[PDB]
């Protein structure tokens, strides 16, 4: 379903990264305040690897929804460019593979002729 | 590898990028493209230094046997002499047909 | 969305421990994901000359120092044989002009001498505040044509 | 009283008039006084000709004479706009074609002046001619000195290794317009940082490792390209090149020898590998990262990923039983139809490791996002060596060969799965 | 026959770019029926093996050409330099040309004639 | 693909002398001057006849949003012989320049005695359905008349698909003159 | 094979003796109709000759020499050479000529040895080659080159003694030349 | 068509895979951040600099890939769900087949195209046809274009002239002699062209100077598009010339657009890029 699971994924996607950089500001304020001392925080942490970790993985998400999509529809565009009877489908099929192979054989065979 | 297997090897190269036995995978066109430029502009590199090759051959043989290039040129005159008058053969038997069809049809 | 790290950032860029703070906090995550990490060009002007213009440096001057000195002398056999021409290359050039070495010692005498030397003097003050040697030697030429008229 | 203007198209802005006004004492004989004009409704000069040395022969040699050596002086002040320094207009050798000799060419930035002073002494010469059926189309021989490489096609051998640039304008922009210079500097600037990134190549060839220097030697480098093979038997190649529309390098993989796959297995690094070479640009790090990543991803490529369309409950959904998903340089990720998400990161000399990508490796509660994890793949991965698969198993780089490679079961079938398949399948 | 070497060897490396030019061709019409035409695979088979035909050739010829059949060449610099019975022959072809050219002047006068005629009234 | 257009006296100069700047214009561009025009027109009742010199042979009858057949010479006559007129003509009158495959005539339009203004009328000849060329036109008029303006008056023509005779030329000629009687 | 009772039409295709699939331009198509010749050029020019026939001499001759001066680049291209290339009409007002003009184009090789084509009608062909300054020893080697990678830069000209060297026609000893300053694989 | 779609989905993988390295770029030149040299102000311009140049395009990326987020967008499908081929080694082989022969076109496509730019034959030593044959391949290329109108006839017998017309503009003549075009009339969509009797004039000429100017434009296509072995493709090449001639009197000229440059609209189509620059423009 990949137009509508984009669309769910890219603002969630954004409102991640919002948070990654947010939670990237508070580190780096907290450690280079401890480190200059001058101040510390009682306040929770909010760990950082981990949203730097859930935004890649959303990422991931992304990245296979999109690639299983146009994976897909360049299937189903190669099928329509050469298909319009279900055994005879599958009859039409086994011929296309026979032809393909021989063409893929004859050239294997001239070329190791050299 | 003189230079005639320059030129197999390169012909070999140029098809045998995409033959040779292993499952495909997408095939995004750009390095299909790539290849495609690269072989082919060594395959017709190498016929460029094979014809290099045979016409200095050539040249060497004219500045030292001319015997051999002014027979090259009898050789070829009179094989043209044989095509011409072929030729003029061959119209002067259409000439003959057309001429009884037309005397003909004044006849009828 | 970048404007929390820009200005934490940009806050701290002064600290002496600043690289310590960048490499607390990033990089054991950034560990964690990413696994472990004669002028010469006067030479060259000479070079690609034409070969009517043989150009040799003067034996008189050390060419050493800054600026080499060239004493070029015309040939072309559709030409008439001149006096040579005595070149000085501003060694900041280019952007500089190579000096000519104006002398009625050279042309004084005769009729087609002095003519050489009025039209060489005028074109040479026609061209344009950027010559090359290939600029002089080039206006000589068409001087030395422009006289035989 | 008689005037008939000749306006040369090529470029309109400059006339031939001519006169033709009368000879005294003769009243069959004519004159004619040649004069050049320009026009800006307006007008600029006019300087009269005197070269006297039916067809009027010497007035369609003027035309002539005025047609080609014209675009010259356009490109020569829009050349002196810039700050270049150039020679004349210098009719070079025989008195047949002018050209235009770049003395040196302006500094580009960013260059280290170490190799902006290589270049320097590299460069000989530079010189633009008029080559064309319309006369504007330039082209401009540079020719370099101390190759720093030299490629296997034997016509590179020679000192002097001559490259030249095409440059033609939109014929909306003038003849030589600023355009050309633009684009002859972008070229120079190309040339410089590939001049750049060959020059440490360069440096480091002497004694760079043995494995990389029997795997993969130089194709061809001309000036403005730089191709390197790979090994066993010199299958694929690289081309590094700089890309002055982007501001940055982009390399572009491709197939040329006999024994390699049908297309190169490092076309899924493409991009992650473009911006490695960006970040970084030092061949021999990126020779270093296709050795590794050469055969764990000739393994991972040759896997199924072909939408199936019946898999769970719902048999209208696809879902594309592998998946190969690169992780930005090194690190690739496959995945089965979603569920399942092992990570493959490659390594040193030989090993490869395999975790289980659906731990979140900071947690090991946490599954990160949508891909459960496989029960038992450490077990697995280690008969080919709670939360324990989080830990990268190591395998030796034709284990991992062995593991993706399709195989008979343990009448079978026949469908040829891979031992990585059949046990998360 | 040493030249008829050089200058048959040249036409077959022609020959050879040009076979290559049509075997590509022959392969980017191609169809994979979905038909059963059949014929794409004989013409590509039977070009095929000209190609292998030329490959022998050209290594026979190349290896006529650089027999040296006695010969000390000198460097091409010095060559660039800054028998009867080719006569007769010549003169019989230059007399045979001309006659050919009295009958292709015979036969435009008739085209042109006829051709007013009838496009004049037909 | 006729456009035909008012050209105001812009005085100025006199109408005449309108004439003869637009002449001199015309003559400046390069444009040779051949054989003299006249189109002519009768109102009855309403009904329009016109008369015109590009087209000799023929004489246009046309109703305002109508029809408009053209006839032969000889309709003049069948008018005639019916009477079962008002002497408000108007006739156009002057020199026909020719530009490379372009056509342009210049008029006093003249009712009565008393030329009430100047008329201009230009065809680029070889062409079809306006709608495609009339860009062309313009480009043209821009440098001749431009300087007032032309407006686009093939909009009399332009809503069609396509099809261009001679009648919609007479057809604006009719709608100028009506547009040249009113005002003075 | 149509020719009305008013105009008549020809082509005129100018070629080189062997050379003729390989190259082809100077290409005309002459409409000769009552008291004028129109010439259509493949180029895309037209020109419209008078009922002379000087005039029609002059413009082939005129094509014939634009023709070897064409047949020059596309052989280059034909395979192995890189053109710096020529003006058809200009070449650098060297002299003046009585038909209409001349073409003169330069092509290099893969290296170094660059040759120059000079033709125009009425006025010989003429044909310079460059060599690098290695290879000639006339030219008085100037002190103020001192170096060795200046050497090879391309040099000076040497004119090539066409009535002699070697060939059938001017394309076919162009062509033994261009082979003959090769690499030299012998 | 879907290819739009294809590309679509293309062009949103390559921008994922960007934003992700972009975010990595960002933290890693963070990693190390102020680096050491030269200066202690040139330290901060550079660091800074390249700071925002990352966070920039991180931003950059995101705003292609919401871009693209808005531009969103079969009986092999049946294959797999058939649990018999499904056993077998099939439906690999078929997809497999599908992009063997997907990429065969492409390969020998580029192929076949480089070796036609740069051929070598320089020799041909060393027609009548069926005219029913002529009829067909006319009627080929008549059917092949929307709006030509060729219609064949054949007075003077052998010679099968022609007539085309497209749409209110320029109606021509074309004269072949067998697939060798020989002569061409471009005459305006109002000229006379049969003379007293259909005899469609091969001979006349057009009133008007722009289809006189495009005449002898057409016989230099004519001349142009020579192209020897085999002239079948020759004639498809000139219809789309004379297709490129639709559109004549309104579009530009390609340098200085003035629509006329001395009373005559751009008339000379290029051979591949087929738009503009009327003659004066570019002889």
């Amino acid at each position: 379903d990949p137009v509508q699971r984009y669309k769910m994924l890219i603002p969630q996607l954004k409102e991640s990264l919002q948070t990654l950089m947010k939670v990237a500001a508070q580190n780096l304020i907290q450690n280079t305040n401890i480190d200059n001392g001058q101040k510390s925080s009682d306040g929770p942490i909010q760990r950082f690897d981990k949203c730097l970790e859930e935004f890649y993985a959303l990422c991931d998400q992304l990245e296979l929804c999109l690639r299983l999509a146009h994976e897909c529809l360049s299937q189903s565009c190669d099928s329509a460019k050469h298909s319009p009877p279900y055994p005879q489908y599958l009859a039409v099929i086994k011929a296309q593979i026979s032809c393909a192979k021989d063409i893929h054989t004859a050239l294997l065979d001239c070329a190791n002729k050299v | 590898s003189t230079l005639v297997d320059e030129l197999e090897s390169s012909f070999e190269a140029c098809f045998a990028s995409l033959v040779s036995q292993d499952y495909v995978n997408g095939t995004d066109q750009e390095e299909i493209r790539t290849g495609v430029d690269q072989c082919i502009q060594k395959f017709l590199d190498i016929a460029r230094q094979t014809e290099c090759f045979f016409l200095q051959k050539r040249l060497q043989l004219s500045v030292q046997k001319p015997e051999q290039v002014i027979k090259e040129d009898v050789s070829e005159l009179r094989n043209e002499l044989q095509r011409k008058d072929a030729l003029v053969q061959k119209h002067l038997t259409k000439l003959r047909h057309w001429q009884q069809v037309l005397e003909d049809i004044n006849v009828q | 969305l970048c404007q929390p790290l820009l200005d934490a950032v940009l806050a701290n860029i002064r600290s002496p421990v600043f690289n310590h703070s960048l490499y607390r906090t990033f990089v054991p995550a950034m560990t964690a994901i990413h696994g472990p990490p004669i002028p010469s060009v006067l030479q060259g002007e000479v070079a690609r000359l034409d070969p009517k213009f043989l150009v040799n440096l003067d034996p008189s001057h050390c060419s050493n120092n800054g600026t080499v000195h060239l004493i070029c002398k015309l040939d072309d056999k559709d030409l008439p044989s001149v006096p040579p021409l005595e070149l000085s290359v501003p060694a900041d050039y280019p952007a500089q002009s190579p000096l000519w070495i104006d002398r009625q010692w050279q042309y004084d005498a005769n009729p087609f001498l002095q003519s050489v030397h009025r039209c060489m003097t005028s074109r040479l003050l026609q061209l344009p505040d950027k010559h090359s040697v290939t600029a002089l030697l080039n206006t000589w030429a068409q001087s030395v044509h422009q006289a035989c008229l | 009283k008689n005037k008939l203007f000749i306006k040369l198209t090529r470029l309109p802005q400059y006339y031939i008039v001519v006169e033709m006004l009368e000879v005294p004492n003769k009243p069959t004989q004519l004159s004619y006084k040649y004069y050049f004009m320009s026009v800006n409704q307006t007008r600029t000069n006019a300087k009269r000709k005197l070269s006297d040395d039916a067809f009027n022969k010497v007035l369609a040699h003027f035309v002539a004479m005025c047609d080609t050596n014209m675009p010259f002086v356009g490109l020569r002040l829009e050349l002196s706009n810039l700050e270049i320094p150039h020679q004349g207009v210098q009719v070079e050798g025989d008195g047949f074609s002018h050209a235009i000799r770049l003395l040196k060419i302006p500094p580009c930035k960013g260059i280290t002046e170490e190799t902006q002073k290589a270049l320097d002494r590299s460069l000989l010469d530079c010189t633009f001619r008029l080559q064309g059926r319309n006369n504007r189309t330039w082209v401009a021989e540079l020719v370099f000195a101390n190759c720093p490489l030299n490629g296997t096609s034997t016509r590179e051998q020679g000192p002097s290794r001559h490259v030249y640039l095409t440059y033609e304008n939109l014929l909306s922009e003038p003849v030589g317009g600023r355009k050309v210079v633009e684009m002859f500097l972008n070229d120079w600037n190309s040339i410089a940082r590939l001049y750049e990134c060959v020059l440490e190549f360069a440096r480091s060839l002497p004694d760079i490792p043995a494995h990389l220097n029997i795997f993969s030697e130089v194709r061809v480098y001309n000036y403005r390209k730089l191709i390197l093979c790979y090994g066993t038997t010199k299958g694929s190649s690289i081309s590094i090149q700089w890309n002055s529309i982007h501001q940055k390098f982009h390399i572009s993989l491709g197939t040329v020898g006999p024994n390699s796959g049908c297309s190169n297995c490092h076309n899924t690094i493409l991009h992650q590998l473009q911006e490695m070479f960006n970040k970084t640009p030092n061949v021999v790090q990126l020779l270093q990262v296709l050795f590794d990543t050469q055969a764990p991803l000739n393994a991972i490529n040759k896997l199924p990923t072909v939408p199936m369309l019946g898999l769970t409950q719902r048999t209208n959904t696809a879902y594309q039983c592998f998946s190969i998903l690169p992780q930005s340089s090194t690190h690739i990720r496959l995945a089965f139809r979603n569920m399942y998400c092992i990570d493959i990161y490659c390594r040193s000399r030989g090993v490869v490791a395999i975790r289980d990508g659906a731990y979140s490796l900071f947690d090991n509660s946490k599954l990160v996002e949508g891909f459960y994890p496989a029960p038992g793949l450490k077990t697995f991965l280690n008969m080919f060596v709670s939360w324990a698969a989080s830990i990268p198993t190591i395998l030796t780089h034709s284990a991992l060969n062995i593991l993706l490679l399709p195989s008979p079961t343990p009448l079978a079938g026949s469908y040829l799965c891979s031992p990585l398949e059949r046990f998360l399948g | 026959n040493t030249a008829s070497l050089c200058r048959i060897g040249q036409e077959t490396v022609q020959d050879i770019v040009y076979r290559t030019m049509e075997i590509f061709q022959l392969l980017r019409n191609m169809q994979l029926p979905n038909g059963t035409y059949q014929d794409r695979l004989t013409k590509l088979q039977d070009n095929l093996r000209q190609l292998s035909v030329l490959f022998r050739k050209l290594r026979l010829v190349y290896d006529k050409c650089n027999e040296n059949c006695g010969g000390m060449d000198p460097i091409p610099v010095e060559q660039l330099i800054p028998r009867r019975e080719i006569a007769e022959v010549n003169k019989k072809l230059k007399q045979k040309n001309q006659q050919l050219k009295q009958i292709m002047d015979q036969l435009r006068n008739l085209i042109w004639d006829i051709n007013a005629m009838l496009a004049m009234r037909n | 693909v006729t456009c035909v257009s008012q050209m105001p006296v812009a005085e100025g100069k006199s109408v005449q002398q309108t004439v003869e700047l637009l002449t001199r214009k015309l003559e400046m561009l390069g444009a040779e001057k051949q054989g003299t025009f006249c189109v002519d027109c009768e109102t009855y009742h309403l009904m329009y006849v016109m008369h015109n010199s590009e087209y000799p042979l023929s004489c246009f009858a046309l109703f305002e949003n109508g029809p408009c057949l053209i006839a032969d010479t000889n309709f003049d006559v069948l008018m005639v012989k019916l009477k079962g007129a008002k002497a408000s003509k108007i006739e156009t009158r002057g020199t026909r320049y020719q530009y490379c495959d372009f056509l342009v005539k210049v008029g006093t339009v003249t009712m009565g005695p008393s030329a009430r203004g100047i008329s201009v009328e230009v065809e680029y000849g070889p062409c079809v359905v306006a709608s495609d060329c009339w860009s062309l036109l313009l480009e043209f008029l821009q440098s001749f008349l431009g300087s007032h303006t032309p407006g686009a008056p093939a909009v009399f023509g332009n809503r069609h698909d396509a099809v261009y005779g001679p009648a919609d030329t007479m057809v604006q000629y009719m709608e100028l003159f009506n547009k040249i009687r009113k005002q003075q | 094979n149509i020719n009305d009772v008013y105009e008549s039409s020809v082509k005129v295709l100018i070629t080189s003796q062997g050379y003729e699939q390989i190259c082809k331009s100077i290409q005309l198509q002459l409409n000769i109709g009552v008291e004028q010749i129109r010439v259509v050029h493949r180029d895309g020019r037209v020109i419209t000759l008078s009922y002379q026939e000087q005039e029609l001499q002059d413009f082939l001759l005129s094509q014939m020499s634009q023709h070897q001066v064409h047949a020059v680049q596309q052989l280059a291209k034909v395979m192995g050479w890189q053109v710096l290339s020529f003006s058809n009409h200009v070449g650098l007002g060297p002299i003046e000529s009585i038909g209409n003009a001349s073409a003169i184009t330069v092509a290099s090789p893969s290296g170094d040895y660059a040759i120059s084509v000079r033709n125009g009608p009425e006025s010989g062909s003429k044909i310079m080659v460059q060599f690098p300054r290695n290879q000639c020893k006339d030219l008085p080697k100037s002190d103020v080159l001192q170096d060795n990678k200046w050497s090879h830069l391309r040099g000076p000209f040497k004119e090539v003694q066409w009535n002699k060297m070697e060939g059938r026609n001017f394309v076919y000893k162009m062509e033994l030349l261009m082979s003959a300053l090769s690499p030299c694989l012998l | 068509n879907v290819s739009v779609n294809l590309e679509a989905f293309s062009q949103a993988i390559s921008a994922i895979q960007a934003l992700r390295s972009s975010v990595s770029r960002v933290f890693d030149c963070l990693k190390d951040g102020m680096r050491n040299k030269e200066t202690l102000e040139g330290r901060e311009k550079a660091f800074i600099a390249h700071f925002q140049d990352n966070l920039h395009s991180v931003n950059r990326d995101l705003n292609e890939l919401e871009r693209l987020s808005n531009l969103v967008g079969h009986n092999s499908g049946l294959l797999s769900l058939d649990p018999v081929q499904d056993k077998t080694p099939l439906y690999s082989q078929l997809l497999q087949a599908y992009k063997w022969s997907n990429k065969l076109q492409y390969h020998a496509g580029l192929a076949s195209g480089l070796l036609n730019q740069q051929s070598l034959k320089r020799s041909a030593n060393q027609l009548v046809l069926p005219p029913q044959y002529v009829d067909d391949v006319i009627s080929r290329i008549d059917r092949m274009f929307p709006e030509m109108s060729i219609h064949l006839s054949r007075p003077n017998g052998t010679s099968a002239m022609l007539l085309v017309t497209l749409g209110k503009v320029l109606k021509v003549i074309v004269v072949m002699r067998s697939l060798f075009i020989d002569r061409t009339i471009v005459k305006g969509y109002n000229e006379n062209v049969y003379t007293e009797d259909g005899k469609l004039d091969i001979w006349s000429k057009s009133n008007y100077q722009v289809f006189q100017k495009v005449t002898d434009h057409a016989t230099t296509a004519l001349l142009h598009y020579q192209l020897p072995q085999m002239p079948d493709v020759v004639v498809r090449s000139f219809m789309t010339w004379l297709r490129s001639y639709i559109k004549l009197f309104q579009a530009p000229c390609q340098r200085c657009g003035k629509f006329l440059q001395d009373g005559l609209p751009p008339t000379w189509r290029d051979f591949r890029t087929l738009e503009a620059f009327h003659d004066t423009c570019r002889q």
